[PDB]
Parts: C-alpha cells; sequence; structure tokens
C-alpha cells in the first residue's frame, strides 16, 4: 500500500521560513522521482519542482517562480521528502502536496504522479493561531436536521466528523467565511427523527493548526 | 512551457458529453520516446488530484470507458462520453516533457432539475450566550439552482447587518446545493427582541419560504 504523508503545515509569519516533510512508504523510495506541488485556495494546481531518483544522482530542479527561494531534499534512509521554504509571502498561502513522480530506470515507468499525499496547508500570516469554538444547532416531522457553528478560528482549516465518522449521510458542510480575521464554517446532519434524541449525536471539529479536536454533543433543549 | 486551459468552467447534465481543452506553448512530443508527455488529472473538492489519463491517451488503472485524452503536439482533449454525479471536479493537465506545468483547470459542474431549498431555522446555544454572543443559524437545504436568496427579520423589520453567507459544494450524489445564513449578535442585542425570521427567496417559487421563532419560548 503505497502511502504519501505531509507535515509541517500551519500558521508561519510573513518573512519567515517553514520545512515540510512527506514521510513515505509502500515502494523502494530511491526508484522515484519525487515532486512537491502547491495550490491557493480555489486556485489552480502549481508544480514547484522534483528531486530525481538514485540511478540521475537525486539532482533538483524547480519553477521559475520558486528559484532561489523553495529547495527540495530527501532523506533516502528514511524515505522522506522535504520542502524547504525561506522569506515567505502571503502569496505563498496555499496547500502544499507531495507526489510521487516517474521511475524510469527501474520497473514500471510512466508519465504521471501515481499517487499523492493529503497536502498540508500553509497559511503566511502575522495573525494569531486560534482554536475554534463548537456552538451546537438544535431547532426551536420524521427528520431532524442538527449541526455545529464553528466560529473564531484561526487560520484555515477546520474538519468536522459526525458519530466519529460513523455517520457520514446527510452530511452538507458549507465553505468557510473569513470575517474581522477570523473563519466560522457549520456543518449539518440530517437523520431520522426515530434516531435523536433517542440515541447518541457528536460532531469532531478538528482543528490542524493548534493541534486541536473540540467534540460537541448535540442535546436536545 | 506554458500550459492554458478552456474552458474555464461549464455546467452539463448527467448524460451529455463533454470536451475539455489543453493547450501548450511547446509541443509534448517526445522525439525519443514517441510519446506524448500530457497528463489529465481529476481533484474533487477537499480531496487530491487523482492521475487519469496519462501519456495523452493512455487511461490509468481504474478509470472508467468514459474518459478519453487525445491530442497530440500542443493541442489536447479531454472527453466524457457522459457526464455522472461523481464528475464534479475541476481537471487539470499537466505536460511533464520539459520539468512540469499544470493548466488553469476545468471546473466540471451538472445542471439538474430544480428543486426547492428545506428551510430551517436555529436559535442561538446556551454555551454562546453564555459567553455573550449570540448567532441565529437559518439553513436551505437540497436546492438547485444555487442563486438564492434570504431575508432577515427582527420583530418584522429587515436586518442586514452582521449577516453571512456560505453554500457547500455542488453534491456528488444529487448535485444540489444548500447554504446557511448566519445573523450575528452579542447576547444582549438579541435579548432585545423576540421574534426571529428568516425568509428564503428561490426560482422554484414567488412566494418565499419563511421559519420563525420567538426567544420567549
Ligand atoms: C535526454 C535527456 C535525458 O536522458 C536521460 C539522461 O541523460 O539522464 C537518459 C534517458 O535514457 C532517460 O532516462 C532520460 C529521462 C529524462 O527524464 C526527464 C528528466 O529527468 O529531466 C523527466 C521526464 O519527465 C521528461 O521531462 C524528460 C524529457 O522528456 C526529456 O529530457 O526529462 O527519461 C525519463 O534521462
Ligand atoms: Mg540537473
Amino acid at each position: 500500500e503505497v502511502m504519501l504523508v505531509e507535515s509541517g503545515g500551519g500558521l508561519v509569519q510573513p518573512g519567515n521560513s517553514l520545512r515540510l516533510s512527506c514521510a513515505t512508504s509502500g515502494f523502494t523510495f530511491t526508484d522515484y522521482y519525487m515532486s512537491w506541488v502547491r495550490q491557493p485556495p480555489g486556485k489552480a494546481l502549481e508544480w514547484l519542482g522534483f528531486i530525481r531518483n538514485k540511478a540521475k544522482g537525486y539532482t533538483t530542479e524547480y519553477s521559475a517562480s520558486v528559484k532561489g527561494r523553495f529547495t527540495i531534499s530527501r532523506d533516502n534512509s528514511q524515505s522522506i521528502l522535504y520542502l524547504q521554504m525561506n522569506t515567505l509571502r502571503a502569496e505563498d498561502s496555499a496547500t502544499y502536496y507531495c507526489a510521487r513522480d516517474i521511475s524510469p530506470s527501474y520497473g514500471v515507468y510512466y508519465e504521471g504522479f501515481a499517487y499523492w499525499g493529503q497536502g498540508t496547508l500553509v497559511t503566511v500570516s502575522a495573525a494569531t493561531t486560534t482554536a475554534p469554538s463548537v456552538y451546537p444547532l438544535v431547532p426551536g416531522g420524521s427528520s431532524v436536521t442538527l449541526g455545529c457553528l464553528v466560529k473564531g478560528y484561526f487560520p484555515e482549516p477546520v474538519t468536522v466528523k459526525w458519530n466519529y465518522g460513523a455517520l457520514s449521510s446527510g452530511v452538507r458542510t458549507v465553505s468557510s467565511v473569513l470575517q474581522s480575521g477570523f473563519y466560522s464554517l457549520s456543518s449539518l446532519v440530517t437523520v431520522p427523527s426515530s434516531t435523536w434524541p433517542s440515541q447518541t449525536v457528536i460532531c469532531n471539529v478538528a482543528h490542524p493548526a493548534s493541534k486541536t479536536e473540540l467534540i460537541k454533543r448535540i442535546e436536545p433543549r | 512551457i506554458v500550459m492554458t486551459q478552456s474552458p474555464s468552467s461549464l455546467a452539463v447534465s448527467a448524460g451529455e458529453k463533454v470536451t475539455m481543452s489543453c493547450k501548450s506553448s511547446q509541443s509534448l512530443l517526445n522525439s525519443r520516446t514517441r510519446k506524448n508527455y500530457l497528463a489529465w488529472y481529476q481533484q474533487k473538492p477537499g480531496q487530491s488530484p487523482k492521475l487519469l489519463i496519462y501519456w495523452a491517451s493512455t487511461r490509468e488503472s481504474g478509470v472508467p470507458d468514459r474518459f478519453t485524452g487525445s491530442g497530440s503536439g500542443t493541442d489536447f482533449t479531454l472527453t466524457i462520453s457522459s457526464v455522472q454525479a461523481e464528475d464534479l471536479a475541476v481537471y487539470y493537465c499537466k505536460q511533464s516533457n520539459n520539468l512540469r506545468t499544470f493548466g488553469g483547470g476545468t471546473k466540471l459542474e451538472i445542471k439538474r432539475a430544480d428543486a426547492a431549498p428545506t428551510v430551517s431555522i436555529f436559535p442561538p446555544s446556551s454555551e454562546q450566550l453564555t459567553s455573550g454572543g449570540a448567532s441565529v443559524v437559518c439553513f436551505l437545504n437540497n436546492f438547485y439552482p444555487k442563486d438564492i436568496n434570504v431575508k432577515w427579520k427582527i420583530d418584522g423589520s429587515e436586518r442586514q447587518n452582521g449577516v453571512l453567507n456560505s453554500w457547500t459544494d455542488q453534491d456528488s450524489k444529487d448535485s444540489t446545493y444548500s447554504m446557511s445564513s448566519t445573523l450575528t449578535l452579542t447576547k444582549d442585542e438579541y435579548e432585545r427582541h423576540n421574534s426571529y425570521t428568516c425568509e428564503a427567496t428561490h426560482k422554484t417559487s414567488t412566494s418565499p419560504i419563511v421559519k420563525s421563532f420567538n426567544r420567549n419560548e
């Protein structure tokens, strides 16, 4: 099972530097070029650069936009990829992906990124890392709609789950909105009225940047 | 190398055919390998990009017949024989002949039958009030098309300040939208009034859908 996992993301101050890592497993690391790809919120994918496999001498190439600013390296003993980011600006606020690139020297070779990490959001702002508050949404027939209103968190993102991911059906999560330097989103789930409150309904709001999880049990008025 | 995609976005109904363009400033034909180094990726909302076509026309393990990649040189195309609910995504082309360059993307949306929203209203929570905050939330669920309007009325009077609006991505199963409208007051503004009304206006009707509650309940 091929795995690509990004880390190091979060809030970083303008002018500063950040190092990202990309743990891997499930394939012969040194057989593959590895690439980094970034994506500003609501924008297109942008290739940043790659590092080549062993056979090619692990040489690096970068895109015009990031030359002299971003740097790629690899720990071949631990199968970890790295992205060194210097002198960050707001324009660098994006989700950063690591992707397995080609292996032209051994085994199957084709031109494509077969596997990607889940990506890590980097946001460059002088502001303050503040975990969100999670408020319940409950009514004042056969179905009932509930949810959690998530306000005052920074930076992005937050993810919301229900019943620790067991309740996946009828979930709607609106996009975030930014106001007065803070984010908020609300997530709702519709269930059969025979399910609640007779049974338990909980949302799990996760805010990576503060390494925080809030659980909120949805109770009747 | 410069990659240019087209159209930036389009909407078709389930079952319809679609064509997306991708153009590069230089040929992507590699004379040594004799293959075109262009790939198509699919990125669904909140998800990582996934490979569909590589070498211009070769479909990746798992991808259905419905997707076909054509073209050679500097002019390429992604075709979806018949679009389905799963296809909601931005589609990116990527040259890999000289390093790698992504196109700007094509967002694929689905046209579908108009549907009216189910509208709910939510009074503030005690724990938020406890902290001196009062968020009232009107939820509009599973409607189409996307444009929709909510008017807030407090004690019969229209309120416009302190209102935030947010949509979901088009749903991957029924292709609908939902949106929340939130009015945010201080615990003190809120306890100064009783009737809280949100009216939802949509093309599915002349008459707005109205949901209300009284703070004194
Ligand atoms: C001709 C240039 C390189 O040839 C060699 C090399 O000299 O190292 C040897 C060849 O047999 C072959 O292995 C090629 C590689 C080159 O791959 C890249 C690259 O590493 O720069 C990336 C690849 O995605 C593509 O961009 C090619 C490009 O189409 C031609 O250089 O370059 O074959 C994969 O390397
Ligand atoms: Mg070199």
